[PDB]
């Protein structure tokens, strides 16, 4: 019935940081002021997501001196998890339980183009949201 | 997609991959070696030094065609001849391909082999997308339907 | 399944005392935990008065050393109480009706010739509830 | 966080006790609900004058932990309500004991039954509002309570 597309957060509305972010006070403040558990990292197009920042990542920084982002993401080298736009909610629910992670990034395929197909990235969906859509009403 | 895809069918066997960097070259080569590939065919992203691959036994062929473009007949002929010998001369073994994210002209070439090995055109297309969701646009589907096999 | 199985019991919870100073090494200790939600007790641990969110700490710096007890009076985050016997779906409603994705866990007490009370058992968050739903 | 109990012309706050630190926001919270009278049964600790100045008549009416109300406290409670709802139609009566689930609601449940609520229904109504209410002792007194009035 319902696909990921319905539970999705669209891309503009996702809190993301670029890969050459520097983690001074005011960025760290913005990160906390988001209060996401899991902030994705793009380069330098947004649709292009390279790595995943967990919260406990920043825990083992201080904002000395300013310490750069792209280091931290290399450190733990957190795996990142892809799901297709048209995957059904119960099926994506399976993928999360196979995961450690409770957040997917969402591709559809692109058939428009004379080119080779490619994976368009549409945005984000969290486990939270998926359950929050099986309370349903 | 950086995870590569095996496609088996009879004595034929195909790895579709991504291209590496040089930063990834060893692990790429080790990964090819894992699947027991004897030959890379680079269709795109011919970006990296190939000798470290060939030194490890794996023949690297730059057979480029353009995005959207079908395989040129000479590439078709060379691909087909490559497999026909390579599967006879070393039974077991794999051929690697890569172009860009491996759902366009690379799996075309795989499909082409399958059809020549007597797969129904439609069946090949599905069999691929099975292992690689999103494979083939319209134009390539048109190509594949319009492809008439004879050979080996 | 009730809250009780999914509950973190109190001893094992990270929390902070109400006259915490937020110095460097305290603010770090908050961070190195990495909860989104940190409870504030006075001075018996079972007694919980207020509720540090993360975005609270964003808008302090460890100058001078800044009192915790101020920050909590600032935003005045409500704290959410749940019963032990609340079944997991029923709990999940309460997170959805709330802003909050943590509740503190009350068991009743008719043991004793006294008035009743709520005993405080521990803590249950959204994440735990889902982390049970998968299992 | 405190509890309204409406039934007909009657209106009750069950509250927690303040500190002196919270006293203003406590009194403002009382005023929000529009109370004319507190009863303290327990936690009889804080200056009552700042509450009584704002309009709110404070009675320390203390009895025992886990106990039914002494008969005299009943009659004062009953008389307090009887006038104060008649004299000021609309208004609320505040009570606190120690977490608001023993003897404080007993006084309320008392009132409900006297207002011709069935014993069981009075009880359930309170427990709907605040779960955990009454020990066995107090429940009994409630059951044994015959209204007149």
């Amino acid at each position: 019935s319902r696909t990921v597309e319905d539970v999705l957060t669209p891309l503009e509305d996702c809190f993301m940081l670029d890969s050459g972010t520097v983690l001074d006070f005011s960025v760290l403040a913005s990160i906390m002021q988001s209060g996401h558990t899991r902030i994705p990292v793009y380069e330098e197009e947004r649709s292009n997501i390279v790595d995943m920042l967990y919260l406990k990542d920043l825990a083992i920084v201080e904002p000395e001196d300013c310490t750069p982002l792209s280091t931290i993401t290399r450190f733990y080298n957190h795996p990142l998890h892809f799901v297709f736009n048209d995957t059904k909610l119960d099926a994506v629910l399976e993928e999360f339980k196979r995961g450690k992670s409770h957040l997917a990034i969402v591709q559809k395929v692109n058939n428009e183009g004379e080119g080779d197909p490619f994976y368009e990235v549409l945005g984000l969906v969290t486990l939270e949201d998926v359950i929050e859509e099986i309370i349903k009403s | 997609r950086p995870a590569p895809v095996e496609i088996s069918y009879e004595n034929m066997r195909f790895l579709i991959t991504h291209n590496p960097t040089n930063a990834t070259l060893n692990k790429f080569t080790e990964e090819l070696k894992k699947y027991g590939v004897t030959t890379l065919v680079r269709v795109c992203d011919a970006t990296y030094d190939k000798a470290p691959v060939e030194k490890e036994g794996i023949h690297v062929l730059d057979w480029p065609f353009d995005d959207g473009a079908p395989p040129p007949n000479q590439i078709v002929d060379d691909w087909l001849n490559l497999l026909k010998t390579k599967f006879r001369e070393e039974p077991g073994c794999c051929v690697a391909v890569h172009c860009v994210a491996g759902l366009g002209r690379a799996p075309v070439l795989v499909a082409l082999a399958l059809i020549e090995c007597g797969m129904k055109y439609e069946d090949a297309v599905q069999f691929i997308r099975q292992k690689r969701r999103g494979a083939f646009n319209s134009k390539q589907l048109l190509y594949l339907e319009k492809y008439r096999p004879k050979m080996r």
